[PDB]
RNA sequence: CCGAGGGUAGGGCCCGUGACUGGGGCGAAGUCGUAACAAGGUAGCUGUACCGGAAGGUGCGGCUGGAU
RNA sequence: UGGGAGAGGGUGGUGGAAUUCCCGGAGUAGCGGUGAAAUGCGCAGAUACCGGGAGGAACGCCGAUGGCGAAGGCAGCCACCUGGUCCACCCGUGACGCUGAGGCGCGAAAGCGUGGGGAGCAAACCGGAUUAGAUACCCGGGUAGUCCACGCCCUAAACG
RNA sequence: CGAUGUCGGCUCGUCGCAUCCUGGGGCUGAAGAAGGUCCCAAGGGUUGGGCUGUUCGCCCAUUAAAGCGGCACGCGAGCUG
RNA sequence: GAAUGCCGGCAUGAGUAACGAUAAAGAGGGUGAGAAUCCCUCUCGCCGUAAGCCCAAGGGUUCCUACGCAAUGGUCGUCAGCGUAGGGUUAGGCGGGACCUAAGGUGAAGCCGAAAGGCGUAGCCGAAGGGCAGCCGGUUAAUAUUCCGGCCCUUCCCGCAGGUGCGAUGGGGGGACGCUCUAGGCUAGGGGGACCGGAGCCAUGGACGAGCCCGGCCAGAAGCGCAGGGUGGGAGGUAGGCAAAUCCGCCUCCCAACAAGCUCUGCGUGGUGGGGAAGCCCGGGUGACAACCCCCCGAAGCCAGGGAGCCAAGAAAAGCCUCUAAGCACAACCUGCGGGAACCCGUACCGCAAACCGACACAGGUGGGCGGGUGCAAGAGCACUCAGGCGCGCGGGAGAACCCUCGCCAAGGAACUCUGCAAGUUGGCCCCGUAACUUCGGGAGAAGGGGUGCUCCCUGGGGUGAUGAGCCCCGGGGAGCCGCAGUGAACAGGCUCUGGCGACUGUUUACCAAAAACACAGCUCUCUGCGAACUCGUAAGAGGAGGUAUAGGGAGCGACGCUUGCCCGGUGCCGGAAGGUCAAGGGGAGGGGUGCAAGCCCCGAACCGAAGCCCCGGUGAACGGCGGCCGUAACUAUAACGGUCCUAAGGUAGCGAAAUUCCUUGUCGGGUAAGUUCCGACCUGCACGAAAAGCGUAACGACCGGAGCGCUGUCUCGGCGAGGGACCCGGUGAAAUUGAACUGGCCGUGAAGAUGCGGCCUACCCGUGGCAGGACGAAAAGACCCCGUGGAGCUUUACUGCAGCC
RNA sequence: GAGCUAGCCCUGGCCAGGGUGAAGCUGGGGUGAGACCCAGUGGAGGCCCGAACCGGUGGGGGAUGCAAACCCCUCGGAUGA
C-alpha cells in the first residue's frame, strides 16, 4: 500500500533546507546545534 | 416564478430552480469582473473561523455601484439584467450617457431600456437614487446607505426593502427589512423600489449536492459529537441537551441576547425588530 | 398443422370462513346526567371546525321551521 | 338607433369615525367586571383627560317594507375595465325558438397548501365564578382563524 | 492474576451404576396379556426432526429403549464462535 | 549465579520449516577446472488496455565494452543491476532559466507585539496554467527533434530600401476560460482488393490457382485547392476609461450583413528528401529500378476561441494590437531584404518496477500518453493472437495421511447450521408478457415464458459512390441441415411473499464494527442593523463578506403525509428607570496616637453610591415534568359515574409483550407434522408517546428479522479424481523456546491436579511419518477483579482559580 | 513534523460501451380563449447496467505471511456530495 515516504525534491528542499532553517529562530538553533555536534551535513542533501 | 421538476429522480421530486425570466444577458461585463478569492472559511492564519465552508462553484466577482452619488445628474440606460452569483438579487447593467458602465442591484419592476438617474431632484421612480431626505414619506426603498457617503448597506437581498416612516431633524425613520425602526441620516442615499427576485426565498434546494454547489459543507450537530468537541457531546445512546442548549464554545443559544450593551448606535434605534 | 385435456406461471370476478375489531337493530321495570319539545329555563335548527364521560358545548357563516 | 336605474363583477387609488399599542403632557386610588362576585389590571403611577404616532379591519347617517345579480352573494368615496337589464322608436334578420341526460363554469361559511398580514374578534386552551358536578351558560386572558395573493375544497335550513 | 481460555455445539471417546432397554429373579391388591415394586446385572444398545445461542425444556414422528452422572460443568497447541 | 539485567560469543530447536505467486518445460550444440541454472538453435508454454511501447516523478552510473567470481544473488553460476578498469549523455527551435502571472509566500509604505516576532497595499517570488521558433530519415558498443542529411523557422544586433507622428511600466482591446450534449469537414488508426511489387512454395488425398505467403508508404517551404475559426466600414458629437488620446465606451447618421472582403489555423497537394517485407544467405547482405495504387470503416484527436441547451454562472498577468504622454521628429517605430549574433542547466540508464515507496532482486503502492486483429449486440469487457516481452534465480523423483485450490457424484434435497455460512441455480441479446401498492416517476430485468447454429432461395431500407457497381450498415419472409447441446468455448441477475430500522444518492471507526450511526434536502426556535453577531489572534489583523435580515451565526429535529396535547412552582433565557441587598469611591457624626503648641498621623456612624443577586412578570420545536387510595350498573364481571388526598400539571391523539415487556416461550389467531423466532391481534405499557419528535409512508439498502419456490456435497454420508504442498534424493538452510535431564502407567502422598515422593505395575537400545491428551505446553510481568493517600480523558448546582463577558 | 492522513485553496487531468427517455420545441386534436391530450423531435438526471478508476460486503486462504492489513472468489459506487 501507499507508505509514508513519498520523495519529492522540491518538498525536501523547501521544508528542511538551508534557507528554510535560516529564516526562523528555531531553524537557526538547529543549524547551531548540528554545527556544535560536528555534523558533516547540516541539512538534508537534495539534488535540486 | 419558481420552476418545478417531475419526480424522475428521488431528488428532482422537490428541487425547484429560479425561472431566470428577467435575465437578458448571460455573460458578464468583462471590465467589471474580478476574481473572487475563495476562503474556505479560513482566515489569514489558515484557521477555520467559519465552519463548514468550501468547495462551491467557481465565481467571478461583479463590481457593483453602491454609491451612485458618484454620478449625480447623469442619466443612464438599463442595458441588461444579469445573473450575479455573489448575491441573491439580480444585477442591472447601466449604460451612462457618459459612456461609463456600472452594475447596480436590480430593483423589482425595473425594465430594460428604461432610464434611471441619481440626485437630489431625480424623479421618484423605480431605480432612482436620492438622499433620503428628498424621498417622500411612505416610499419603499432599497440599497440604503447607513451613514452618508459610506456605501449602501441596508436592504440589498432579493425581495427586501425598507419603508420611509417619517422625519425628525436631520434624520429619517426607516422600517428595515427586519422590522426594526431606525433613524438613518437624511443625506444617506437610497433607491426607489424593492429589490427584485422576491421568489428567491421559495427555492427548494432539493438535495444535499445542491448545498455543496453553493459552497456549503455538511453541518454536524453537537449532539452527534463527543464531550471533547461540544457541550452536547457524549451520552450513551441519544441524549437530550441535558443543559441549556449551547454553541461549540459554551454560550447559550436559545434566547441569549448578544448585541453589545453600550453600543453608540443604540441612540439611533427606535424599536428593535419584533416577531 | 389443428386438436379434448394435462402441466407450469401470473392475473380478474364471486362465495364461504377468521383471532380480533367497528358501529347497527332489538330486548317490562339497570347506571350517569337532562340535549330537544313551553322563551324547555343559554331560541332552535343548520354546513363546517375544534373540544368534551355522555348527551352535547363553542367558533364562523346561514335558515325561521323562533318567541315575546 | 336614442336613452335609463342600480351595494352586478374585477383592478387600482384613497376618506373619515372607532378600537388597540406606542410616545409626550397632565393627574391620583382605584379601574374593570357581575345577578352578586372573583380572577384580572393598578402607587413599578392604572382608570378618566389632552397632543402626537403606528397598524389592521369594518364602512355610521343616507338606509327603506329599498336596489342589483342566475344563484352563492353585493354597501365610504373616486377613476378605469366589464356583465346583466329595462324603456322609447317600429328601422333590420325572417321561426334563427323552448327545454336540456352528460360536459363545462360559478358556488356563503368553515377547512386545506404556499407566501404575507394581524388592530378588533375568537374555536382550541388557561384562569375566575356558578353548581352535586359545570369538560357549559357569565367574567378575565388567549392560539388557529377571521384580512390579502395565488392554488384547493364544492358543502348548507345553497329556502320562496 | 511474570495468564490454569470462559457457555453451547461439533468431533472423539472412556468410565461409574443410584439401570432407560435387552437378560435373570422374588413380592404383587400377579387369571391371561399388560403393569406396579424390589433384587441381580454395566455385555451391547440408547433414533430423526420443529423452536431457541442455548444447557435444559416443550412439541412432532417413531422406538426394545429414547437412562442419569464423572472425566478442568472431558475435549478451542482438535474445529466452531 | 540469577536483576524477562547489559555487551559479546556460542549452543538447542535441525539437516527441521522454508527457498516469495501452479505462466512450464524438453533436447542439441558451444564455452569452462567445474554447467538443470551462461551463450546459440530447434520444440513447448505465458502476457498482449500488457507481463508491450513512450512521458513525468523518484533513483543516481545501475548504461556500453573488456577482464573476473571471495562476498552479494534465497540453489548453481562460466552469468548479473555484483568486483576492477576503460568508454558513454553533444540543442537558438525539446524541457527549465535570461517572459507572465495563480493559490500561497515574501513584502519599500504602513500597522502591531515584553524580546524572539506577528501582520501588510504596491512590488517581487511562485507552474504540470498563459506565452514562445523543428519535422522526417541516417549514424554509435553506448546520445540524438541535440551529431549528420534534406527541407523549414525564431529572436537579437548592424546596414540598405520603402512607409508612418514616432514614442510607455500609463489608457483601451485582446489574451479570457463552466457543465452536458453536439454539426460539417478532415487527420490518426484500422479492414479489404480479382490491382501493383516480391524470395520462393505445391507437401500427405486434392490444388499451377482470380492459389499460398510478404509488402503496397513517411516528411515537405511558397503557390493552389477543400474545410473551419476571428472581424462590420464610414461620418459627426462627446462631459466616461483618475494626465493625454485620432484609441475604447456612449449617442446619432449613411452603408454593409445566414454573405463578401480581410485575417488566422487545420487538412490535402506540392520542388524535393527518405523509407521499403516475407524468404534466402553469413546486426549485415540480398530481395529491389522494390511496388508504393483503388475501395471501405473511422475517432474521445484536428479545424476551435465552432454550435446548442442548461444553472451551480465558470483565473490572472505577460506576449500581441491600438491610443496618446513626456520626449523626439539628423531621432524613432513599421515593412522588406542582407550580413552578423544566439548564453546557462537537463539529456546516460531504470521508470506498474530486481534500479521508484515498502529493512529484501518483497504476490502490496505509483500520475499522463499509445495500446493492433478476429469473434462474441457494443466496449478499454471476454477468449485467442500481432509487434514486442516473458516462463516469475533451487532442482530431481514419489504418487501415503492431511491441508489448500479445483472437477464430478447414485437416491434424497436444507434433513446441515446461530444462519442455505459456503457452494449450486439464474446469467448476454431479441421477442411475448408482467401484480399488490404508488408520491404516478415508479415498483420492472417484477414474475414468467419463447427464440438464439449452419445452408440455399426471395426480398426491404440506409451510408459511400454517381442516380449504378463494389465495399459497408439495419433488417424482412420462405425452405432445409446437424448434434445431447447453437450467447455450443470465455465474460454476464437466482426469484418471490412479509416485517423492523433509516426517506432517498452519499459518509464513517487507515489496520476487528459500514450500521439502525454521521450527513442530507426540509421544519422550527434563537441570536445578528453591519466597525453585525460569531470565530482565530496578546495585539495589529483576518475570516463572516467585498455579503446586509429572501443575509449571516448557533441549536434541535431530519424527504413527504396527518399531526405535535397539559404544566412556567424549580433551572435557563427575555422583559421590569419601584423596592431589598450590594464593592471601590464619596461623606465625616464621633473617637484615638503623638506633640508645649501650630500640627502631623490613625480609626470611623448615618447618608449618597453599579453590575449581580433578591423581588414582579413572560417564556417549551428552552432544561424539564406530565399522580394515589376507596366506592359504584337488576346474574357475574368490569366500571361510563362518585368520594377523598396530593400536585406546578397529572400522559391527549397516535401507538403498544415493541430495536422498549421484568413476570415471559403472556394470551388468542396465522404459518409448520411440530414454531422460545416471525406475522396478526388483545392491553395490568415492570419501564411508549408527540421536533433527544408521535403514527404512517411509494422508492431505495452488500443493514437486521420470518416464510416459500428454484437448486445444490450444507447435510443423510461419504466416494473418486486433478494440481500446489506434505514424503524421498542432491543444493542452500531459519525460528520462537530452552535451569539441567539418565524426562513411563496406576493408586496414593505432597502448597490441595506428580516423569522427579511412597507402594505397586509396566518397560531391550535409537529413530522416521503421523495425532494432539499431558508436560498446570509457547507467546504477552492479567485487559477482568482488587490494592497504590499511582496516572490520564471526561462531567457537574465538588473546591479553587483563569480567559472571556457585565 | 500535513512527502502518511484529515480539511481547504490554486492549477491541470480522468470517467470504455450500453440503457431509460424529464423539460422544452414542432405538429395534430381541443376550447370563446384555455388548461389539457396525442405523436414526433429532444436529451435531462447526487437515473439504470457495466470496465478503467475509487471502494472494501460476505466467505475462504494467509497468521515466524508474498504482505507489521496481503491473496482468491464475491460484492458497493462508477456525471458526481
Ligand atoms: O484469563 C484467562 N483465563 C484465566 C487463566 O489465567 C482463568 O482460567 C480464568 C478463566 C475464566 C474465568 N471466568 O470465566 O471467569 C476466570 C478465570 C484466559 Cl481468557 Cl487467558
Ligand atoms: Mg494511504
Ligand atoms: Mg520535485
Ligand atoms: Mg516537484
Ligand atoms: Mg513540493
Ligand atoms: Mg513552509
Ligand atoms: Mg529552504
Ligand atoms: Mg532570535
Ligand atoms: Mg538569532
Ligand atoms: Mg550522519
Ligand atoms: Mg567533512
Ligand atoms: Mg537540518
Ligand atoms: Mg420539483
Ligand atoms: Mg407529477
Ligand atoms: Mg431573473
Ligand atoms: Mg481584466
Ligand atoms: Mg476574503
Ligand atoms: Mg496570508
Ligand atoms: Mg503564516
Ligand atoms: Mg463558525
Ligand atoms: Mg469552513
Ligand atoms: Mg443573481
Ligand atoms: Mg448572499
Ligand atoms: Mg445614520
Ligand atoms: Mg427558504
Ligand atoms: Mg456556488
Ligand atoms: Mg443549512
Ligand atoms: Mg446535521
Ligand atoms: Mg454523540
Ligand atoms: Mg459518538
Ligand atoms: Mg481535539
Ligand atoms: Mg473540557
Ligand atoms: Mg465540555
Ligand atoms: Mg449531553
Ligand atoms: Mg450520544
Ligand atoms: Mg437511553
Ligand atoms: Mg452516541
Ligand atoms: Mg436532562
Ligand atoms: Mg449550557
Ligand atoms: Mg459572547
Ligand atoms: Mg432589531
Ligand atoms: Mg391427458
Ligand atoms: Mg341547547
Ligand atoms: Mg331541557
Ligand atoms: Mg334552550
Ligand atoms: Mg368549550
Ligand atoms: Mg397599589
Ligand atoms: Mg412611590
Ligand atoms: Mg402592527
Ligand atoms: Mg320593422
Ligand atoms: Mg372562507
Ligand atoms: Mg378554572
Ligand atoms: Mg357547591
Ligand atoms: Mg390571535
Ligand atoms: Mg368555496
Ligand atoms: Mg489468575
Ligand atoms: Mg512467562
Ligand atoms: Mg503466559
Ligand atoms: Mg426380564
Ligand atoms: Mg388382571
Ligand atoms: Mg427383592
Ligand atoms: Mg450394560
Ligand atoms: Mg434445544
Ligand atoms: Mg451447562
Ligand atoms: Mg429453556
Ligand atoms: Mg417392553
Ligand atoms: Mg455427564
Ligand atoms: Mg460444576
Ligand atoms: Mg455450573
Ligand atoms: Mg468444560
Ligand atoms: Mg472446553
Ligand atoms: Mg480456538
Ligand atoms: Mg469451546
Ligand atoms: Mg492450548
Ligand atoms: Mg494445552
Ligand atoms: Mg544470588
Ligand atoms: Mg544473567
Ligand atoms: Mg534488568
Ligand atoms: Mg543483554
Ligand atoms: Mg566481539
Ligand atoms: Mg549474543
Ligand atoms: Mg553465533
Ligand atoms: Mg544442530
Ligand atoms: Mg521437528
Ligand atoms: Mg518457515
Ligand atoms: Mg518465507
Ligand atoms: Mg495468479
Ligand atoms: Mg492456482
Ligand atoms: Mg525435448
Ligand atoms: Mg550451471
Ligand atoms: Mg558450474
Ligand atoms: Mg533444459
Ligand atoms: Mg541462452
Ligand atoms: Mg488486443
Ligand atoms: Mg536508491
Ligand atoms: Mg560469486
Ligand atoms: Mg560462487
Ligand atoms: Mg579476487
Ligand atoms: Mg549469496
Ligand atoms: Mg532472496
Ligand atoms: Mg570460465
Ligand atoms: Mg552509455
Ligand atoms: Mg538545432
Ligand atoms: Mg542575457
Ligand atoms: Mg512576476
Ligand atoms: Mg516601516
Ligand atoms: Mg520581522
Ligand atoms: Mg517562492
Ligand atoms: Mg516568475
Ligand atoms: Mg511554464
Ligand atoms: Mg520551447
Ligand atoms: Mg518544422
Ligand atoms: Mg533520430
Ligand atoms: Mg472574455
Ligand atoms: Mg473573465
Ligand atoms: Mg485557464
Ligand atoms: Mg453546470
Ligand atoms: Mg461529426
Ligand atoms: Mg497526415
Ligand atoms: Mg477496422
Ligand atoms: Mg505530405
Ligand atoms: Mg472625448
Ligand atoms: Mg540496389
Ligand atoms: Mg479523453
Ligand atoms: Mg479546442
Ligand atoms: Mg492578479
Ligand atoms: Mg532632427
Ligand atoms: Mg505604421
Ligand atoms: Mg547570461
Ligand atoms: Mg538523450
Ligand atoms: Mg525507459
Ligand atoms: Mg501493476
Ligand atoms: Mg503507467
Ligand atoms: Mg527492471
Ligand atoms: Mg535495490
Ligand atoms: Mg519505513
Ligand atoms: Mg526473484
Ligand atoms: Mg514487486
Ligand atoms: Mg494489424
Ligand atoms: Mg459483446
Ligand atoms: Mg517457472
Ligand atoms: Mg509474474
Ligand atoms: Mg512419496
Ligand atoms: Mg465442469
Ligand atoms: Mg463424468
Ligand atoms: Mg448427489
Ligand atoms: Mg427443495
Ligand atoms: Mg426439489
Ligand atoms: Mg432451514
Ligand atoms: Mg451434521
Ligand atoms: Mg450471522
Ligand atoms: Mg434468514
Ligand atoms: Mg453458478
Ligand atoms: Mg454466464
Ligand atoms: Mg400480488
Ligand atoms: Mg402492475
Ligand atoms: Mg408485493
Ligand atoms: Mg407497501
Ligand atoms: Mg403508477
Ligand atoms: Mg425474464
Ligand atoms: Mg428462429
Ligand atoms: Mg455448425
Ligand atoms: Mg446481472
Ligand atoms: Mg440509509
Ligand atoms: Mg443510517
Ligand atoms: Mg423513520
Ligand atoms: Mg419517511
Ligand atoms: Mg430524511
Ligand atoms: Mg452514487
Ligand atoms: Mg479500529
Ligand atoms: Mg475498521
Ligand atoms: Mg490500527
Ligand atoms: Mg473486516
Ligand atoms: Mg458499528
Ligand atoms: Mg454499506
Ligand atoms: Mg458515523
Ligand atoms: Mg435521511
Ligand atoms: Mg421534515
Ligand atoms: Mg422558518
Ligand atoms: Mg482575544
Ligand atoms: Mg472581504
Ligand atoms: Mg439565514
Ligand atoms: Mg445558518
Ligand atoms: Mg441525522
Ligand atoms: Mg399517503
Ligand atoms: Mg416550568
Ligand atoms: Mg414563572
Ligand atoms: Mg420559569
Ligand atoms: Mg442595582
Ligand atoms: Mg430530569
Ligand atoms: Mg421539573
Ligand atoms: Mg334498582
Ligand atoms: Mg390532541
Ligand atoms: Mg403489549
Ligand atoms: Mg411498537
Ligand atoms: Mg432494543
Ligand atoms: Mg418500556
Ligand atoms: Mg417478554
Ligand atoms: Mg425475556
Ligand atoms: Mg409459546
Ligand atoms: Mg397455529
Ligand atoms: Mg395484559
Ligand atoms: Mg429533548
Ligand atoms: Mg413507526
Ligand atoms: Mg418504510
Ligand atoms: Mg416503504
Ligand atoms: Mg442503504
Ligand atoms: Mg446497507
Ligand atoms: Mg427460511
Ligand atoms: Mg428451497
Ligand atoms: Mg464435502
Ligand atoms: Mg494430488
Ligand atoms: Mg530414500
Ligand atoms: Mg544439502
Ligand atoms: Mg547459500
Ligand atoms: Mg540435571
Ligand atoms: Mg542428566
Ligand atoms: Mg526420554
Ligand atoms: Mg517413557
Ligand atoms: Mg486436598
Ligand atoms: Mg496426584
Ligand atoms: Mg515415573
Ligand atoms: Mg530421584
Ligand atoms: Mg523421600
Ligand atoms: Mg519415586
Ligand atoms: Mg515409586
Ligand atoms: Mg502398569
Ligand atoms: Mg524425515
Ligand atoms: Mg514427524
Ligand atoms: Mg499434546
Ligand atoms: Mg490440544
Ligand atoms: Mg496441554
Ligand atoms: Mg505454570
Ligand atoms: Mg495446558
Ligand atoms: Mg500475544
Ligand atoms: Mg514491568
Ligand atoms: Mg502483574
Ligand atoms: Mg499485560
Ligand atoms: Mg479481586
Ligand atoms: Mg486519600
Ligand atoms: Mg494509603
Ligand atoms: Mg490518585
Ligand atoms: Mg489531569
Ligand atoms: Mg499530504
Ligand atoms: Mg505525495
Ligand atoms: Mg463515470
Ligand atoms: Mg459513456
Ligand atoms: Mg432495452
Ligand atoms: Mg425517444
Ligand atoms: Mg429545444
Ligand atoms: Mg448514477
Ligand atoms: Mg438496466
Ligand atoms: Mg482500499
Ligand atoms: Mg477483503
Ligand atoms: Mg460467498
Ligand atoms: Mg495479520
Ligand atoms: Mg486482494
Ligand atoms: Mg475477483
Ligand atoms: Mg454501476
Ligand atoms: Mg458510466
Amino acid at each position: 500500500m501507499k507508505r509514508t515516504w513519498q520523495p519529492n525534491r522540491r518538498k525536501r528542499a523547501k521544508t528542511h533546507g538551508f534557507r528554510a532553517r535560516m529564516r526562523t529562530p528555531g531553524g537557526r538553533k538547529v543549524l547551531k546545534r548540528r554545527r556544535q555536534k560536528g555534523r558533516w551535513r547540516l541539512t538534508p542533501a537534495v539534488r535540486k | 416564478a419558481v420552476k418545478k421538476f417531475k419526480p424522475y429522480t428521488p431528488s428532482r421530486r422537490f428541487m425547484t430552480v429560479a425561472d431566470f425570466s428577467e435575465i437578458t444577458k448571460t455573460e458578464p461585463e468583462k471590465s467589471l469582473v474580478k476574481p473572487l478569492k475563495k476562503t474556505g472559511g479560513r482566515n489569514n492564519q489558515g484557521r477555520i473561523t467559519v465552519r463548514f465552508r468550501g468547495g462551491g462553484h467557481k465565481r467571478l466577482y461583479r463590481i457593483i455601484d453602491f454609491k451612485r452619488w458618484d454620478k449625480v445628474g447623469i442619466p443612464a440606460k438599463v442595458a441588461a439584467i444579469e445573473y450575479d452569483p455573489n448575491r441573491s438579487a439580480r444585477i442591472a447593467l447601466l449604460h451612462y450617457v457618459d459612456g461609463e458602465k456600472r452594475y447596480i442591484i436590480a430593483p423589482d419592476g425595473l425594465q430594460v431600456g428604461q432610464q434611471v438617474v441619481a440626485g437630489p431632484d431625480a424623479p421618484i421612480q423605480v431605480g432612482n437614487a436620492l438622499p433620503l431626505r428628498f424621498i417622500p414619506v411612505g416610499t419603499v426603498v432599497h440599497a440604503v446607505e447607513l451613514e452618508p457617503k459610506k456605501g449602501a448597506k441596508l436592504a440589498r437581498a432579493a425581495g427586501t426593502s425598507a419603508q420611509i416612516q417619517g422625519r425628525e431633524g436631520d434624520y429619517v425613520i426607516l422600517r428595515l427589512p427586519s422590522g426594526e425602526l431606525r433613524k438613518v441620516h437624511g443625506e444617506c442615499y437610497a433607491t426607489v423600489g424593492a429589490v427584485g427576485n422576491a421568489d428567491h426565498k421559495n427555492i427548494v434546494l432539493g438535495k444535499a449536492g445542491r448545498s455543496r454547489w453553493l459552497g456549503r459543507r455538511p453541518h454536524v450537530r453537537g449532539a452527534a459529537m463527543n464531550p471533547v468537541d461540544h457541550p452536547h457531546g457524549g451520552g450513551e445512546g441519544r441524549a437530550p441537551r441535558g443543559r441549556p442548549p449551547a454553541s461549540p464554545w459554551g454560550w447559550q443559544t436559545k434566547g441569549l441576547k448578544t448585541r453589545k450593551r453600550r453600543k453608540p448606535s443604540s441612540r439611533f434605534i427606535i424599536a428593535r425588530r419584533k416577531k
